[PDB]
């Protein structure tokens, strides 16, 4: 649902305390939109896409 | 093919040394936004790069302004962020009937 | 003991040029030639800020 | 610069090199012939295209 508090613990060693968020939804539309993010990378590998 | 998640648990997919072709995938889409930061939009199919990830989530056309990395909201903050240094593209269809 | 040569605000050069075509996926490079003058110079003002 | 007027056929000279622009004339010393001699090296700081 829109707006769920979700939590867990940390430990010390990566920072500690309580890790906390919230997640939104946005409802289902008539259609799904589906979103596509796209990078594309000119000398990490080789150039055969 | 299955469920596209959400744009936090974005699916990552690494193309490299392989024959790819928008042609015949974007022959199936009915593409309403198709922006490219940083970088053309048209061309992306044209020419030949080293490697591509494509990220590709659930993401409604009603949330759009929050996907650019100027975007101060949920999205460039907490969900996905696209790369400055690398040219990127931003891409929201909706399923054909 | 001399006044006539002035100074420059502050030193100033250039870390990253080349030409950028109308498809806009693939670089175009620029080189200098014997102390000439690459075109990036030519919307470079005088000092960069 | 100056000229003198005539009825009789002639030739002018331009180019680029990397110390000026050669101007060159025959109405000089070969006005009876003509082929080009230097009178002129504009100094011209980059080459013109
Ligand atoms: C256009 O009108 C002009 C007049 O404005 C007219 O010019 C005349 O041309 C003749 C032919 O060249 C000239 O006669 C010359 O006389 C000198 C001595 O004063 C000679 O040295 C010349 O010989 C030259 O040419 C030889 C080849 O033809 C070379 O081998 C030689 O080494 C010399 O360089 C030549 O006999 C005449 O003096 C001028 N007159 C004037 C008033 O300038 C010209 O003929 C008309 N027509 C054309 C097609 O230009």
């Amino acid at each position: 649902e829109d707006g769920d508090y979700y939590r867990k613990q940390l430990s010390p060693l990566e920072g500690g305390g309580w890790l906390v968020a919230s997640g939104s939804t946005v409802a289902m539309t008539e259609q799904l939109q589906m979103g596509f993010g796209i990078t594309v990378q000119y000398g990490t590998d080789t150039n055969s896409v | 093919s299955g469920t596209p998640p959400q744009v936090y648990n974005f699916k990552r997919l690494v193309f490299t040394n392989c024959n790819y072709n928008l042609t015949k995938l974007l022959s199936l889409f009915s593409v309403n936004d198709f922006t490219c930061s940083q970088i053309s939009p048209a061309a992306i199919a044209s020419n030949c790069y080293s490697s591509l990830i494509l990220d590709y989530f659930s993401y409604p056309l009603s949330m759009k302004s929050d996907l650019s990395v100027s975007s101060a909201g949920p999205i460039s903050q907490f969900n996905y962020k696209q790369s400055f240094s690398n040219p990127t593209c931003l891409i929201l269809a909706t399923v054909p009937h | 003991n001399l006044t006539t040569i002035t100074k420059p605000l502050k030193y100033s050069y250039i870390n990253k040029c080349s030409r950028l075509l109308s498809d806009d996926r693939t670089e175009v490079p620029q080189l200098v030639n014997a102390n000439q003058y690459s075109p990036c110079v030519s919307i470079v003002p005088s000092t960069v800020w | 610069y100056n000229i003198t007027e005539d009825e009789i056929l002639e030739w002018f000279g331009i180019t680029q090199t990397a110390q000026g622009v050669h101007l060159f004339s025959s109405r000089y010393v070969d006005l009876y012939g003509g082929n080009m001699f230097q009178f002129a090296t504009l100094p011209v700081y980059d080459t013109i295209k």
